[PDB]
């Protein structure tokens, strides 16, 4: 009856290598690779960087990395199974289609 | 930085004046300096080596500095800090 959906431009392909560039930029440059060049910085001195901007120091950080990390840990791991769990999650999406 | 707008017709055209950094060298770095048996941590900036020495700089800019005790401060002792290195930490009241 003359309705056609049209495909997008970008495949889903290239938005999974967009958003792994995007996660590979954050974990290895800190902020800097958006202002300018990937400046290569360690993990547990970008995290230092952004307790320092949180406004605290960062001995709590060098001293509680381990507690840090398991913690971090802990939440993908929930966040992973609540995306398993509950259906209504993406809800957004699935109304706006 | 800063920004300065321009008119235009049904619109307006904005001058961003960025801070773009450029010329970026490769440094040793270190979390925490160990000298007198308790860690050291840089008030603001970050340590860096050039292979024999270490110096603290600014994030955004290199500027060795040596490491004074009015630079970074003590908390805490060295066998917690993951990656702790020994350095000397210069004391401005011991010379004068």
């Amino acid at each position: 009856n003359g309705l056609t959906v049209l495909p997008p431009l970008l495949t889903d392909e290239m938005i999974a290598q967009y958003t792994s560039a995007l996660l590979a930029g954050t974990i290895t440059s800190g902020w800097t690779f958006g202002a300018g060049p990937a400046l290569q910085i360690p993990f547990p001195m970008q995290m230092a960087y952004r307790f320092n901007g949180i406004g605290v120091t960062q001995n709590v950080l060098y001293e509680n990395q381990k507690l840090i990390a398991n913690q971090f840990n802990s939440a993908i791991g929930k966040i992973q199974d609540s995306l398993s769990s509950t259906p209504s999650a993406l809800g957004k999406l699935q109304d706006v289609v | 930085l800063m920004s300065f707008p321009q008119s235009a017709p049904h619109g307006v055209v904005f001058l961003h004046v960025t801070y773009v950094p450029a010329q970026e060298k490769n440094f040793t770095t270190a979390p925490a300096i160990c000298h007198d048996g308790k860690a050291h941590f840089p008030r603001e900036g970050v340590f860096v080596s050039n292979g024999t020495h270490w110096f603290v700089t600014q994030r955004n800019f290199y500027e060795p500095q040596i490491i004074t005790t009015d630079n970074t401060f003590v908390s805490g002792n060295c066998d917690v800090v993951i990656g702790i290195v020994n350095n000397t930490v210069y004391d401005p009241l011991q010379p004068e």
